[PDB]
């Protein structure tokens, strides 16, 4: 693997061979065109799961949801040439993406009608039926989270790469709680590290110890980060990790910051977050023992737009911990208002 | 920590009255101070809170104007003033130390106010 | 906001007191005990926890828009009134509100 | 950091921003202008160490030996000018590079006479002297390893990769046993990983478990690979690591191959090694139970040049472990000849 | 695992002789077979080794031509043949099993060879 | 390889037998014990280890071009001849060499 690089601080240009990890999170777009195994092997596996009491699908990531949306039309074109009364209905994802107990089966044989090669030029749009196979949406009443498959796809051996436009997926035969290793890239060079995949970009630095520097998440997965793809996994207390392990945070010494524990009650309902270490605009933080204890994260603006300007903490270090979502700036679990009653603030209502 | 209130008062209608609540043992200006009423044989009600240091007051809608809360951060004392006591003001009045998260930690022994004629 | 006006049990039994309100899902709740002649005492804070100095037979739980105070091993020294405190957001008024009471 | 990677057999270029790790082992020995802290400060440190009983230097890597050879001539200019009787003598390195117990002291006063700015144009060669500060050579009689400084320098800022870039060194204040983390790059991406620095390049793959794939070593260090720069550091037995921990091998599950244990008695005396998993030219290996047990590594050719053709081992996995140096093929510790007596072969005489 | 030699022999100078060492209990064709001499009241000395199967012989220089070492894969028997016994052939002869790393593991009981007139 | 012709020690103390050779740094060494009237028995192999069935008073060590065998507590049954075997590389001859023999007497 060949390439050339430029460093803009220590002005320098270089070329050679090596291993390169790219930032595909910022400016994520339609870089990949996803397809399942075969048009008739997915239809057979979906049909069998419906006859085994599985209602629908809960999506592991944004990537799987986009793949389900594109394939949905062709999938319903099959399943009618076989007389099956079943319709796949794809909705949108809500953070966090909660787990599911079931998995999709591997059909013993494909459905005996249809075509190969995902992406037929023209087919007749199928008609609606009475039976729905819902992929993650706002449909938790017609079938609950306890009858939903989750994490049943695996990226194929040569299905991914740097110069790849189409990614090949496949229904797995085993049962797992791990995040897919084919799309994870971790690298350290000198005093900077990164743990990254298609939805996370988590950076670290070395000041006196290794600490978290900033993170940018465009989804909240709930799989487990594999240890083969993690740096410095030993001697780790699970209660010191800033990004909780139940939210696919790496089990690393790089996932720590001095004076902060795990943020199980951060604003994990947002569609996109940025974890930053500095004050929010207009507010200041002091350290004093008269402050309160940890609770849910609080927004720095009230529900009517007023800004609370003075905050405190007990034994936290500066700069403070902040979450920057589209609705606003939020403080860490350890940082509480100094004068304003907490009943007048917007609080986080989710827990990892 | 300690909050000490004034003595019992026996009053006639139509004059003013100041009751006090002195506190000691902690940073008096780092916490709110709440006032709670309890009529004879009834339940508790909130009369509002005052933040000493900068005398920010947040009354209850059923009490604004009819009572005035004040603070004096020099002597660590918070007050409560009437102008014309009525016959429906017979109750026990508690001062308390409120936290930012909402829990009421310490309560004063209470001041029994009687208005008769 | 709402409480049952009176309950009655026998020694050794376990009594349950109910507090109901709309804003309870997004707000904390506190429980106060007041024996006749004295000032209120905090027994349960933040819907589940106990301050140091309270017998371990006091507990509370939250289930949706309702919070319950349960007294497991009732002795004689529990004949008091129990008050529920919650909050509702504002900008110029006091956020806090007391429950009506329960004469156990 | 922007960079761009190229595929020659497609006329396609993909790129963006990220973290790039380069192979600097397959081609090295460029022109760097080294900057040990200061000419009048390195003179004071070397002088003071001579009065404290330190005789010479045991080099940590090939980078430090080269740095001492560039500075030597100018270092004797500065000392025969402050009136010190001391000469620095730099020699070649031998593998392995054993540790020394001492460290160079941080000076106090920075000797008065002399010039700053390493690399003056024209100075006068300094006369030889009775006393002789010895940098790693074949001089173990002049003063032994127990009186030698080792691992005294920290890299502060380097322009490695491109030639004619200055790299600044500095004498450390503490005592340490780990390799300098300024020049280490680790990266995993999908099913391939690398652990590397300026002299090592260690590859891993995933077949059914993560295992070693190949390694290229242009030196044999004896510092300790830091765990902050290591993948999968927990649940590791030190007797399963192919490259010994005492030879700066990473403490990682990526440093394992199934059926093999630690090779403390490999041919670590070579100037350059490559660790393949492949049979050697002209030989065959069979798994049996009548074979011998582990011993020192053996060359596939006798001291005459005759090739030994049949080999065995007890519980290996194929293909076999091999080492490729200038002398020839050596086999792993577990692989013994099947017919020829072991007294007729060349065995390795070093241990870690 | 055992090697069994043949009985003691008394012979006159000028005759021939052949002594055997039948191995059993293990694979005969995966190990070398050594022959060791010990003259009465003296130390041990190697006579060279033979590898059954690839019937390779590696004599000691003091014995080449004097003695002939052979083997027999099928019966698992090794042999040692003389062409004309001399008076200085009175000794003890041991067969042994040699490993590749050089350790002699099992020994036979030995064979007296007495030469006289 | 050269050995002391004889070694005499009373019961209880140690006995030290040395075997000297030029190629011992690069080759393994072995020790054999032979009592009057029987076949030799391996006692110490690879100049450091002990086979099963041998008492724990037998141990060996090597130092440069010399190797020695030590018996911690001499017993009345530990008097015999002791031979060291080593090797030298070759291509057509036998590689193995025996020492001369050490007669130990338990007084």
């Amino acid at each position: 693997h060949h390439g050339c690089s430029v460093d803009f601080s220590k002005k320098e240009t270089r070329c050679g061979t090596g291993v390169f990890v790219y930032n595909d999170v910022e400016a994520w777009r339609d870089r990949y065109k996803y397809h399942p195994d075969s048009p008739r092997r997915l239809a057979a596996a979906v049909k069998q799961a419906w006859e085994d009491g599985i209602c629908g699908i809960s999506s592991v990531s944004r990537m799987e949801n986009i793949m389900w949306r594109s394939v949905e039309g062709e999938l319903n074109a099959i399943l009618e040439e076989n007389g099956v009364q079943l319709t796949v209905v794809v909705g949108s994802v809500k953070n966090p993406m909660w787990r599911g107990p079931q998995r999709l089966p591997v059909p013993v044989n494909e459905l005996p009608h249809g075509w190969k090669a995902w992406g037929k030029s023209y087919f007749v749009r199928a008609a609606k039926t009475n039976n729905s196979f819902v992929v993650d949406g706002d449909t938790l009443k017609e079938c609950p989270l306890k009858h939903r498959a989750w994490n049943s796809f695996l990226v194929e051996d040569h299905g991914f790469g740097v110069f790849h436009t189409s990614v090949w997926l496949k229904v797995r035969e085993d049962y797992s709680l791990e995040c897919d290793p084919a799309v994870i890239g971790t690298a350290v060079k000198g005093k900077e590290a990164v743990h990254s995949d298609l939805g996370y970009w988590i950076e670290s630095e070395k000041n006196d110890t290794w600490r978290l520097k900033r993170a940018h998440l465009i989804e909240m997965k709930t799989c487990e980060w594999p240890k083969s793809h993690t740096l410095w996994t030993d001697g780790i207390e699970e209660s010191d990790l800033i990004i909780p392990k139940s939210l696919a945070g790496p089990l690393s010494h790089h996932n720590t910051r001095e004076g902060y524990r795990t943020q199980m009650k951060g604003p994990w309902h947002s569609e996109e977050l940025e974890i930053r270490f500095e004050e929010c605009p207009g507010t200041k933080v002091h350290v004093e023992e008269t402050c309160g204890t940890r609770g849910p994260s609080l927004r720095s603006t009230t529900a009517s737009g007023r800004v609370i300007e003075e905050w405190c903490c007990r034994e936290c270090t500066m700069p403070p911990l902040s979450f920057r979502a589209k609705d606003g700036c939020w403080y860490g679990m350890e940082i509480r208002p100094r004068k304003e009653p907490e009943s007048n603030l917007v609080r986080s209502m989710v827990t990892a | 920590v300690q909050l000490v209130q004034s003595g019992a008062e026996v009053k006639k209608p139509g004059e003013s009255l100041k009751i006090s609540c002195k506190g000691s043992g902690y940073s008096f200006t780092s916490y709110w101070i709440g006032w709670v009423r309890q009529m004879p044989g009834k339940g508790l009600e909130w009369m509002g809170i005052i933040y000493p240091g900068d005398s920010d007051t947040r009354y209850s809608p059923s009490f604004q104007g009819q009572v005035t809360m004040s603070a004096d951060r020099s002597i660590s004392t918070a007050y409560l003033q009437w102008s014309s006591l009525k016959a429906s003001d017979t109750a026990m009045y508690y001062c308390a130390r409120s936290n930012v998260d909402g829990s009421t930690d310490y309560w004063g022994q209470g001041t029994l106010v009687t208005v008769s004629s | 906001l709402t409480q049952p006006p009176s309950v009655s049990v026998s020694p050794g039994q376990t009594a349950r007191i109910t507090c109901s309100g709309d804003a309870l899902p997004k707000q904390y709740a506190f429980w106060y005990q007041q024996k006749p002649g004295q000032a209120p005492v905090l027994v349960i804070y933040k819907d589940s926890e106990r301050p140091s100095g309270i017998p371990e037979r006091f507990s509370g739980s939250s289930s949706g828009t309702t919070v319950t105070l349960t007294i497991s091993g009732v002795q004689a020294e529990d004949e008091a009134d129990y008050y529920c405190q919650s909050a509702d957001s504002s900008d110029t008024y006091v956020p806090y509100v007391f429950g009506t009471g329960t004469k156990v």
